[PDB]
């Protein structure tokens, strides 16, 4: 695998107008896939991480921001990264975003994270973006090669004991760790169930314990569901995603939940900043804010 | 190992803000051209797919309600 070759065609777009796309060859693409998901499955479900360490929320293909956050917290392997899913779908360049994150991946294994989120999935991205830009610039096949690979992303992570994150959210089902490592890979993600939730639910601060949820998928979560589940694990923060907020972070039940959405001008839609939490190797997190302007 | 039953997280008081690139991020929206039959059609592929070609450990869900 020519991987130096590869990172070196993605980055080389930094100074150009957005939307030029980088067209790596189908067999790089899949080289990616193949290294990244061997990595992945030798690698547990349930990552332990320690900071110092950037994490990321939604990128949504919006490649040219990806390249700018990179640029904010500096490239790998200057910052150690967590990313909390959610690479592809609604955005123009889908396939650059997950191709350079593959890429890290292999060339820094220990020092850089993917987490799945409910849109690395085939039920998904088949249908909100991901199949058709495979479709347009390379064929199905190619959709099905990274499914494989996207079937075998962690669930979870915890940084420094202390700080719990995943895409989504909690689950009713989810009274012990061990319930996440014996999960085995590949996988498919239900549409109900403990993996269903952990990349699905929402926090809803007006809901006591759980309550059904508007994307008629999983549950929401009340305030004292995350400090219930805080106390018994001995934990500090659950960070998430999967919800856009305005200021690309949003605190929850005071400040033991924050979600983070990292794609600033969402789909051009939206008039929300992007942000990272950088959390240093005293367990101090700040916020990297990238608002429109 | 790292932890402990005392809080150890904290929050800093300030914030970095820097500004997004100014470019166009509108993107097409393919599934807005999708009819019912098309949704249909999609439906099974995706189960035919799913029953014969991509490898899991036929996982699935659990309940008890
Ligand atoms: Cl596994
Ligand atoms: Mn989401
Ligand atoms: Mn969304």
């Amino acid at each position: 695998l020519n991987l130096d070759s590869i990172i070196g065609r993605l980055l080389e777009v930094q100074g150009s107008r957005p939307g030029k796309n980088v067209q790596l060859t189908e067999n790089e693409i899949r080289g990616l896939c193949l290294k990244s998901r061997e990595i992945f499955l030798s690698q547990p479900i349930l990552l332990e991480l320690e900071a110092p360490l950037k994490i990321c929320g939604d990128i949504h293909g919006q490649y040219y921001d990806l390249l700018r956050l990179f640029e904010y917290g500096g490239f790998p392997p200057e910052s150690n990264y967590l990313f909390l899913g959610d690479y592809v779908d609604r955005g123009k360049q889908s396939l650059e975003t997950i191709c350079l994150l593959l890429a890290y991946k292999i060339k820094y294994p220990e020092n850089f994270f993917l987490l799945r989120g409910n849109h690395e999935c085939a039920s998904i991205n088949r249908i909100y973006g991901f199949y058709d830009e495979c479709k347009r610039r390379y064929n199905i096949k190619l959709w099905k090669t990274f499914t494989d690979c996207f079937n075998c992303l962690p669930i979870a992570a915890i940084v420094d004991e202390k700080i719990f994150c995943c895409h989504g959210g909690l689950s009713p089902d989810l009274q012990s760790m061990e319930q996440i490592r014996r999960i085995m890979r590949p996988t498919d993600v239900p549409d109900q169930g403990l993996l269903c939730d952990l990349l699905w639910s929402d926090p809803d601060k007006d809901v006591q314990g759980w309550g059904e949820n508007d994307r008629g998928v999983s549950f929401t979560f009340g305030a004292e569901v995350v400090a219930k589940f805080l106390h018994k694990h001995d934990l500090d923060l659950i960070c998430r995603a999967h919800q856009v907020v305005e200021d690309g972070y949003e605190f929850f039940a005071k400040r033991q939940l924050v979600t983070l959405f990292s794609a600033p001008n969402y789909c051009g839609e939206f008039d929300n900043a992007g942000a990272m939490m950088s959390v240093d190797e005293t367990l101090m997190c700040s916020f990297q804010i990238l608002k429109p302007a | 190992p790292l932890g402990s039953r005392k809080i150890l997280i904290r929050f800093s008081d300030y914030v970095e803000v820097a500004d997004a690139q100014d470019y166009d991020r509108r993107a097409d929206k393919p599934w807005t051209r999708l009819t019912a039959a098309d949704k249909a059609a999609i439906r099974k592929e995706l189960n035919e797919f799913k029953s014969t070609e991509m490898e899991v450990h036929e996982l699935s869900r659990h309940l008890t309600r």
